[PDB]
RNA sequence: AGUUGGUGGGGUAAAGGCCUACCAAGGCGACGAUCCGUAACUGGUCUGAGAGGAUGAUCAGUCACACUGGAACUGAGACAC
RNA sequence: AAGCGCGCGUAGGUGGUUCAGCAAGUUGGAUGUGAAAUCCCCGGGCUCAACCUGGGAACUGCAUCCAAAACUACUGAGCUAGAGUACGGUAGAGGGUGGUGGAAUUUCCUGUGUAGCGGUGAAAUGCGUAGAUAUAGGAAGGAACACCAGUGGCGAAGGCGACCACCUGGACUGAUACUGACACUGAGGUGCGAAAGCGUGGGGAGCAAACAGGAUUAGAUACCCUGGUAGUCCACGCCGUAAACGAUGUCGACUAGCCGUUGGGAUCGAUCUUAGUGGCGCAGCUAACGCGAUAAGUCGACCGCCUGGGGAGUACGGC
RNA sequence: UUACCACGGAGUGAUUCAUGACUGGGGUGAAGUCGUAACAAGGUAGCCGUAGGGGAACCUGCGGCUGGAUC
RNA sequence: AGAAGGUGCGCCGGCUAGGGUGAAGGAUUUACUCCGUAAGCUCUGGCUGGUCGAAGAUACCAGGCCGCUGCGACUGUUUA
């Protein structure tokens, strides 16, 4: 019943990527549109806008270079059934840093190294790579 | 088994809005009143189990919708079970 | 059913149903009470990449016991190896 | 090996979207404690090592203060994308109580008529001159509802086909208006639940466990034939089971296409769009078969269940 | 002399061990006796629930499934 | 099932709680009426001492109980 939407918001994505397609559009909030941004600094993504009205709507458009997608494996780590929180000694590495975490902290939703960069821990949303 | 005149004078017995038809009350009336009606036709015919299913999610939903109005608000929700004459 | 709380009093080195006389009907329990079986606990030890699993010889800290069941005396301290 | 037969629902778990607050969870810092020994690092002594020993690190924990506000929790105010209400229509073996039809079987009575009927792989038992089968007319009674009929429909599942009246549940379909998260799942509990079976009382045409007789056979407590009782039917009550099966839990969101079909809408026989019901098939998945928008693909929320084969879904105990 | 109280008595229950004439199934055994139920259309298609019957595998009725061959 | 088994019980004081009847008074329907009554009489209790005997349900009165089995369901009837 869409009790979490980021999930659904990712699953989207990678679903999309899978079947070769350039625009993902889904209802919107102030914490996917974070992700979105934090995407679009890591070029994950092409763009993202959000739509007026009410009842906005976030479209994404995706990335391609060779045959072969740019997202290649998105995860999510924190779900509503567990909520997985880690501090800075803690936080989790993607292939060995090839890869980027996004983390939730007090100073935002930013990556990991930033959150070192920062020395804040919080709570780990999800791993992409 | 309600009529069109009878719900019409429910609601309008009942609306808080002068047009509101989906306000907690005029729902709990509508389905006290049917859940009233139907006993009778029950009353006759004990092996119509079929038709006692409905009977059964009518009583359900006027149950959901009487907690949420107490979660609501108490006053409201005390002068709805004092008119409707049930006991909570 | 002193069971849970209150009051007056007693008692203790000291708070306290610890005890007593009245007043009330309370207290605990599927976040596992009560009952049955088994067992001193910990620092630690052994295994394992880790997470875990098994386990309390030797050494150190605490507890309990001293043929079996009770009781008190003396004493700063014992219900006394 | 492993999805409860199916729903509803209690405790619990989880929660669409905006502001604002709070600081329980969360994060960072400081202080106290976390005995010594042991394990680890750098050393020092016994000719080396084991062993002893100095300093450090560790003891991943707990507690109190300070700070932050993204997320969760809590509080106040919102919103309409989830859920529901009001209004016209559509289809349907959805359920219950009565009444009424036609075909056919059987039994009884009566007329004509005479030597077979029936059944089989071939026979026999059985029925016939105490007049059978066939044939014509009349009467009684019980049960099932040809043709329509469809990969068709409805129902939570089990299941539901003659026609009509009365009572009654749900689903599809179109526009507007309304409520403003009222939602999902669900241990326990509560109900519904084929057939066979059980109790009391009716009814009894056809079929037919048990049973009798005839065949077949080495035997035949079977398959085949002739009969035939419970039962199958009705009312009320119980029973709680099935290869109760899609061997596939419920709910929500995404992902190329082609051919049908049942209801309903739109735009101009064509195009589009919903809710079902079928056939193929790209990715993807799988041990393989195969699944493939009605997933067994990509994901979330909650529940049930499995841990080698027998013994055994058995024994004992409870209900 | 009173109060408290250990040992010890009397009555009636609960639970748990061992054992018991005699009985019921199960498993493991070896060139035993009787049949041939399943696997092919296994020679009456097999299974599932329930009822009756029978030396035994099993047979028959009622409902269900395909995890059934020919077509 | 009164299963089985157990505890108390006499007499004299102290304090204490209830019921019935019932003057005086009050009301109005003024009379074979309603309420209500101090004392007296009468019936139920409670917790606290003391005291005698060998023994307080002291006499008469007044169930013995339990465990396995056969038969018949039971209450009833029958050979004056
Ligand atoms: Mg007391
Ligand atoms: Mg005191
Ligand atoms: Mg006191
Ligand atoms: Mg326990
Ligand atoms: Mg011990
Ligand atoms: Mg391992
Ligand atoms: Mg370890
Ligand atoms: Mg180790
Ligand atoms: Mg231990
Ligand atoms: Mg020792
Ligand atoms: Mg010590
Ligand atoms: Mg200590
Ligand atoms: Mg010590
Ligand atoms: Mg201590
Ligand atoms: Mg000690
Ligand atoms: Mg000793
Ligand atoms: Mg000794
Ligand atoms: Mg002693
Ligand atoms: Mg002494
Ligand atoms: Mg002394
Ligand atoms: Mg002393
Ligand atoms: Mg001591
Ligand atoms: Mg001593
Ligand atoms: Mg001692
Ligand atoms: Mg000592
Ligand atoms: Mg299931
Ligand atoms: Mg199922
Ligand atoms: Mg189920
Ligand atoms: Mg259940
Ligand atoms: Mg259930
Ligand atoms: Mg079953
Ligand atoms: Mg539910
Ligand atoms: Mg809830
Ligand atoms: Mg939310
Ligand atoms: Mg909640
Ligand atoms: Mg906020
Ligand atoms: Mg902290
Ligand atoms: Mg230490
Ligand atoms: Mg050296
Ligand atoms: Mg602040
Ligand atoms: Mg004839
Ligand atoms: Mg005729
Ligand atoms: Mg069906
Ligand atoms: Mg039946
Ligand atoms: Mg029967
Ligand atoms: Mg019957
Ligand atoms: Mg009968
Ligand atoms: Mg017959
Ligand atoms: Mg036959
Ligand atoms: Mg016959
Ligand atoms: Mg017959
Ligand atoms: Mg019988
Ligand atoms: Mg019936
Ligand atoms: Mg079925
Ligand atoms: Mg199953
Ligand atoms: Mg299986
Ligand atoms: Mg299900
Ligand atoms: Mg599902
Ligand atoms: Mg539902
Ligand atoms: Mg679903
Ligand atoms: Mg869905
Ligand atoms: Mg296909
Ligand atoms: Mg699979
Ligand atoms: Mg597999
Ligand atoms: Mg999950
Ligand atoms: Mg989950
Ligand atoms: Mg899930
Ligand atoms: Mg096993
Ligand atoms: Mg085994
Ligand atoms: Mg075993
Ligand atoms: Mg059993
Ligand atoms: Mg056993
Ligand atoms: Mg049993
Ligand atoms: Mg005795
Ligand atoms: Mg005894
Ligand atoms: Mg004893
Ligand atoms: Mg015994
Ligand atoms: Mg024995
Ligand atoms: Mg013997
Ligand atoms: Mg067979
Ligand atoms: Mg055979
Ligand atoms: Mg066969
Ligand atoms: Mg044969
Ligand atoms: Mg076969
Ligand atoms: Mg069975
Ligand atoms: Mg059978
Ligand atoms: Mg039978
Ligand atoms: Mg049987
Ligand atoms: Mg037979
Ligand atoms: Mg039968
Ligand atoms: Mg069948
Ligand atoms: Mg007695
Ligand atoms: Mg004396
Ligand atoms: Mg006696
Ligand atoms: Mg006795
Ligand atoms: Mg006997
Ligand atoms: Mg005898
Ligand atoms: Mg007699
Ligand atoms: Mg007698
Ligand atoms: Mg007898
Ligand atoms: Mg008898
Ligand atoms: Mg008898
Ligand atoms: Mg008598
Ligand atoms: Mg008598
Ligand atoms: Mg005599």
């Amino acid at each position: 019943s869409m009790q979490d939407p980021l999930a659904d918001m990712l699953t989207r994505i990678r679903n999309a990527q899978m079947a070769e397609k350039t625009v993902v559009s889904m209802p919107s909030s102030k914490l996917k549109a974070a992700v979105a941004k934090v995407l679009k600094d890591e070029g994950y993504i092409a763009d993202f806008q959000i739509s007026s009205e009410v009842k906005p709507q976030l479209s994404i458009e995706l990335k391609y270079f060779e045959g072969k997608p740019v997202i290649e494996e998105v995860k999510r780590i924190s779900r509503p059934g567990l909520r997985q929180y880690k501090s800075v000694e803690q936080l989790p590495k993607v292939r060995g840093g090839l890869g980027v975490s996004i983390v939730s902290t007090n100073k935002g939703v930013m990556t990991d190294r930033a959150a070192r960069a920062a020395g804040v821990g919080g709570e780990v949303l999800c791993t992409v790579f | 088994a309600l009529s069109v005149e009878e719900k019409a004078q429910i609601v309008n017995e009942y609306k808080q809005a002068e047009g509101d038809t989906g306000s907690p009350e005029v729902q709990v009336a509508l389905l006290s009143a049917n859940i009233n009606k139907l006993q009778d036709h029950f009353k006759a015919n004990g092996k119509d189990h079929h038709s006692r299913r409905g009977l059964i999610r009518m009583v359900n939903q006027r149950r959901k919708l009487l907690d949420y109005l107490k979660g609501k608000d108490v006053s409201r929700y005390t002068a709805l079970i004092g008119r409707l004459g049930l006991r909570r």
